[PDB]
């Protein structure tokens, strides 16, 4: 995440890792919405453009971390996938429309200080609070910032970062970019042009776009880190995955499991 | 709260999601929680 | 040019081996 910073231990007990096996690598973010489930980008999991088709075997998920690297033992908790599930409409050759999937963990993982779901929003919280000019959250372990001062591929934290950003009105999304975004996808960054910064950048997909509804006091996962072009590009805004809206798929395949 | 999903189609949590165990439980806000809640001006 | 179409976010992982200059700027 650019312009991010270090987030406290436990700020969010949702964020997760998704690990490639072998070889190791840290692949994209996720979220915890259950003890059995775990939601994430779609184009995470399958990118033929990139010859990007993982399967239940290829990785697993890392829960409860802090460090982008050591094994924080006895705080993160390791769990293998038993199935993944990307949304069928998913779209990955022209806009990456309706970027998300699920993913279900072998055996249930332990909750603790440092690993509790986050809550999946309701037509009563979205409608209140994902509306332009009102802040969200998001956080990873992504690329610092868009470019390498090359001689130095060190731009990645060493610890998961946060940002917080506003959402900003769908007409301007739709005209920051050629590509053509859909009502599956809402975006957010800072037009303001100087303010403030920030951004999530290669690295931070399936990271979760947070908010904390100062209703009940509990926080809500409005979307899901997508696409977006450059990092942190003036006059250019994220696209994130909007959960609400394919909410009821995720309810299909948790209640058939598939 | 309201549970939405089936507690066991989709697993323990449901009823206690969006509640940090270092904030949340023990009344605790964090560095920047303040910028996010005074961005919702909406009633 | 030839294009556009979104960057997925996943980080570069899947081509590391990128670009710049054969070395010279400040
Ligand atoms: C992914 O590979 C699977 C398993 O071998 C195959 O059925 C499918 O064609 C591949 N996915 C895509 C859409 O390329
Ligand atoms: C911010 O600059 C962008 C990027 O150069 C430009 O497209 C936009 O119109 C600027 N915003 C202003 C001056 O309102």
């Amino acid at each position: 995440i650019v312009e991010g910073w270090d987030a406290e231990k436990g700020i969010a007990p949702w964020q997760v890792m998704l690990f490639r096996k072998s070889p190791q690598e840290l692949l994209c973010g996720a979220s915890l919405i259950s003890d059995r489930w775990v939601l994430t980008a779609a184009h995470c999991i399958l990118y033929p453009p990139w010859d990007k088709n993982f399967t239940e075997n290829d990785l697993l998920v890392r829960i409860g971390k802090h460090s982008r690297t050591r094994y924080e033992r006895n705080v993160e908790k390791i769990s293998m996938l038993e199935k993944i599930y990307v949304h069928p409409r998913y779209n990955w050759r022209e806009n990456l429309d309706r970027d998300i999937a699920l993913l279900k963990l072998k055996k249930p993982v332990p909750f603790s200080d440092y690993i509790h779901p986050v809550c999946l929003p309701d037509k009563q919280t979205v409608t209140s609070l994902l509306r332009a000019g009102y802040k969200g959250r998001v956080t990873g372990w992504g690329n610092l910032r868009e470019t390498w001062t090359t001689n130095i591929n060190e731009i990645q934290p060493s610890v998961l970062q946060v940002v917080n950003l506003p959402i900003v009105e769908r007409p301007v999304c739709k005209a920051s970019t050629r590509i053509r975004i859909t009502d599956n996808m809402f975006c957010a960054g800072f037009k303001v042009n100087d303010t403030k910064r920030g951004d999530a950048c290669e690295g931070d997909a399936g990271g979760p776009f947070v908010m904390k509804s100062p209703f009940n006091n509990r926080w809500y996962q409005m979307g899901i880190v997508s696409w977006g072009e450059g990092c942190d590009r003036k006059g250019k805004y994220g696209f994130y995955t909007h959960v609400f809206r394919l909410k009821r798929w995720i309810q299909k395949v948790i209640d058939q499991f598939g | 709260f309201h549970t939405f999903f089936n507690e066991k189609t989709f697993g323990l949590g449901e009823a206690d999601c969006g509640l940090r165990p270092l904030f949340e439980k023990k009344s605790l806000k964090d560095t920047t929680e303040k910028e996010l809640l005074d961005s919702y001006i909406d009633g | 040019k030839s294009s556009d179409k979104p960057n997925p976010r996943g980080y570069p992982g899947k081509f590391c081996a990128n670009d710049s200059d054969t070395l010279e700027l400040p």
